[PDB]
C-alpha cells in the first residue's frame, strides 16, 4: 500500500509524433484536456491537437505559427506568428481576435478560460479573450530575472497575486529567480526559487479560506520547501504559521533541482517534480513529507492539474504522458501504519 | 540558445 497511484496514459510516438518535436519549445499542455504539438514537415508547419478524451484520433493541420497553446476547455487556440498574436475558434474556422506587439513575446500561457498571459523581456501583460481590449500591462520585470529562460507564470484563485519564474544555467548550478507581484499593494518581491504554486486552505476555526504561496528551491541552504500565507488575514481568521521543510536530493542526483508543482485542494497535498524525474508528496498544513520516488528517467518539462482526481499529469522527453494521484483509500492507513504518524493521520481524517 | 529541458 502506497499513498499514491502512478500510471502511463500514453506514449506520443504511438500517436505518430516524431521525437524531435517532443520538447518544451514545441509541445504544450495548458490543461489535462489537450496536448498540442507544433511539427515541421519540409517547409510546412503543422499543429497536431490531441483530445485527451479521444487520444487515438489526432487533429493534424497545416498552420503558419511558431507557437500554439490550446484554451484550457474550449476548442479555441492562440497562435503566435512573429510579433502577431491571434485567437482562433477551431470548430468555426474563424479568427476571434488579433494583436501585434511592439516587443517579442518570449513566454505565454492561459491562466484562465478567458485570459492569456504574455511575457516580454521588459514586462508581463494579461490579454482578455472576450471583448475588444488590448493586452494590459500588470508589472515591469525585475533585474534579477534578466537573461533568464522563463519557464512558468502562475496566479492565485483571485488573480491578486502574480508569480513569474525564470531559471539560468551556470557552471556549478541552476539559478532560480522569481518575481511575486501584489495586485493590491502594487509592489513586487524578488525571491530565489525554482518551482511554485498557490492554494486555498481552510484552517479550523477561521471565518474564511487562507491564500497560501508554496515554493521549492535548491539553493545555498540545500533543498527547501516554504509554505507561507500571502496577504492580510481577514477578520475572523488567525494567520497561517509559515512552514519551512526539506527537499531531499540524493548524492547520485548532483545536478537535480525542482521544475514543477501542482497542489491538490481536495486532499491539501503538494506534488513536487524535479528535473531528474523524482516526485515528492507533502502535507500542505504541516509541510510533512509523506512520500518520495523516481517516476521518470527523463525530464518532465510540462505539467497540469489532473482535475478529475485532484492529481498531477505531465509529459516527458521520451513522449510518456504520466500521472500521479492520491490513493484515497490508502493514504491515511499509510501515514498511520507505514510512516508511524497517527497524529498527522487523525488530523487529515479529522479535517475531512 | 540551449532550451532548459535539455540542460
Amino acid at each position: 500500500i502506497l499513498p499514491i497511484r502512478f500510471q502511463e496514459h500514453l506514449q506520443l510516438q504511438n500517436l505518430g509524433i516524431n521525437p524531435a518535436n517532443i520538447g518544451f519549445s514545441t509541445l504544450t499542455m495548458e490543461s489535462d484536456k489537450f496536448i498540442c504539438i507544433r511539427e515541421k514537415v519540409g517547409e510546412q508547419a503543422q499543429v497536431v491537437i490531441i483530445d485527451m478524451n479521444d487520444p487515438s484520433n489526432p487533429i493534424r493541420r497545416p498552420i503558419s505559427a511558431d507557437s500554439a497553446i490550446m484554451n484550457p476547455a474550449s476548442k479555441v487556440i492562440a497562435l503566435k506568428a512573429g510579433k502577431t498574436l491571434q485567437i482562433f475558434n477551431i470548430e468555426m474556422k474563424s479568427k476571434m481576435k488579433a494583436h501585434t506587439m511592439t516587443d517579442d513575446v518570449t513566454f505565454w500561457k492561459w491562466i484562465s478560460l478567458n485570459t492569456v498571459a504574455l511575457v516580454t523581456d521588459n514586462a508581463v501583460y494579461h490579454w482578455s479573450m472576450e471583448g475588444e481590449s488590448q493586452p494590459v500591462k500588470m508589472f515591469d520585470r525585475h533585474s534579477s530575472l534578466a537573461g533568464c529562460q522563463i519557464i512558468n507564470y502562475r496566479t492565485d484563485a483571485k488573480q491578486k497575486w502574480l508569480l513569474l519564474t525564470g531559471i539560468s544555467a551556470q557552471q556549478n548550478r541552476v539559478v532560480g529567480a522569481m518575481q511575486l507581484y501584489s495586485v493590491d499593494r502594487k509592489v513586487s518581491q524578488p525571491i530565489e526559487g525554482h518551482a511554485a504554486s498557490f492554494a486555498q486552505f481552510k484552517m479550523e476555526g477561521n471565518a474564511e479560506e487562507s491564500t497560501l504561496f508554496c515554493f521549492a528551491v535548491r539553493g545555498q541552504a540545500g533543498g527547501k520547501l516554504h509554505i507561507i500565507e500571502v496577504g492580510t488575514p481577514p477578520t475572523g481568521n488567525q494567520p497561517f504559521p509559515k512552514k519551512a521543510v526539506d527537499v531531499f536530493f540524493p548524492p547520485e542526483a548532483q545536478n537535480d533541482f525542482p521544475v514543477a508543482m501542482q497542489i491538490s485542494e481536495k486532499h491539501d497535498v503538494v506534488f513536487l517534480i524535479t528535473k531528474y524525474g523524482y516526485i515528492h508528496l507533502y502535507d500542505l498544513e504541516t509541510g510533512t513529507c509523506i512520500y518520495m520516488n523516481r517516476i521518470s528517467g527523463e525530464t518532465i518539462f510540462v505539467t497540469a492539474p489532473h482535475e478529475a482526481t485532484a492529481g498531477i499529469i505531465g509529459v516527458n522527453r521520451k513522449g510518456q504522458v504520466l500521472s500521479v494521484c492520491v490513493e484515497e483509500e490508502n493514504i491515511i492507513p499509510y501515514i498511520t501504519n507505514v510512516l508511524q504518524n497517527p497524529d498527522l493521520a487523525l488530523r487529515m481524517a479529522v479535517r475531512n | 540558445t540551449l532550451p532548459w529541458d535539455l540542460w
